[PDB]
């Protein structure tokens, strides 16, 4: 019989140092980084405004170790946004939670991408797909926030053959900050 | 008698706690005043990991001195 139990990657996990070392290999410093706990949101936005992005940990708890992660992304003016790789319903899910934790007068917009891309591959997503809606949303003439998440989950589908597979897997697999998987 | 806790998502907490008890009870000290039970908790106080045993003048812990409080969550 196939022996050995197998590990799998898609259940690397990113502790929060991770997400935090992986913001500073990227070179934004050091970071605060915002999640929402048993219910309740912990969201600095003082540094939220000044990084121009948070990573928020969502469904994590007394019970719950492990959770969800997702990107805050200040836009122009008073504009917020929310990036959720898992899509726009599930962001949906966090709108209100997040909305209330934002400056008097604050909108925070779900990127509409699509849900069923992600194929169990975390923090990847958030740490990339994120920073890089960060940008599109800040230029001077911004597309629409429909553009922006269909060209997101264009790249989330084109990434997902073989080779884009390998190439975030390796850098899955290169995250010795042991969130098992049963290890 | 006042040790600041900060942690990664940006927070201060005060805690009162006259410097001369123990670690796990600065464990319960933060599960209280935030409701994280002490067991998703890793402090650490000028690079150093603290033991439970440990008091805290062990670790020559003084007031205003601050800790770094992690906590053992990931999500994907």
């Amino acid at each position: 019989p196939l022996g050995s139990m197998p590990k799998y990657v898609e259940g690397v996990e990113l502790t929060q140092e991770g997400m935090h070392a992986i913001f500073a290999r990227m070179g934004y410093g050091d970071i605060t980084s915002g999640s929402i706990y048993n219910g309740v949101p912990t969201i600095d936005t003082g540094a939220l405004n000044r990084q121009g992005f948070m990573p928020v940990l969502t469904g994590v708890g007394p019970h719950r170790d492990s959770g969800h992660w997702i990107m805050l992304i200040k836009g122009p003016g008073n504009q917020y946004y929310l990036f959720d790789p898992l899509g726009k319903t599930s962001g949906e899910g966090y709108q209100n939670i997040l909305a209330a934790q934002l400056p008097m007068g604050s909108t925070l917009s779900v990127i509409p991408n699509g849900s069923g891309l992600n194929m169990g591959l975390c923090g990847y997503w958030v740490a990339s797909a994120g920073l890089r809606a960060h940008q599109a949303l800040n230029q001077h003439n911004p597309p629409t926030l429909l553009n922006v998440g269909q060209t997101i989950t264009n790249e989330m589908r084109n990434e997902l053959d073989h080779d884009g597979y390998r190439k975030i897997t390796g850098w899955l697999r290169a995250v010795a900050d042991e969130f098992p998987e049963g290890e | 008698m006042q040790i600041f806790v900060k942690t990664l998502t940006g927070k201060t907490i005060t805690l009162e706690v006259e410097p001369s008890d123990t670690i796990e009870n600065v464990k319960a000290k933060i599960q209280d005043k935030e409701g994280i039970p002490p067991d998703q908790q890793r402090l650490i106080f000028a690079g150093k990991q603290l033991e439970d045993g440990r008091t805290l003048s062990d670790y020559n812990i003084q007031k205003e001195s601050t800790l770094h409080l992690v906590l053992r969550l990931r999500g994907c």
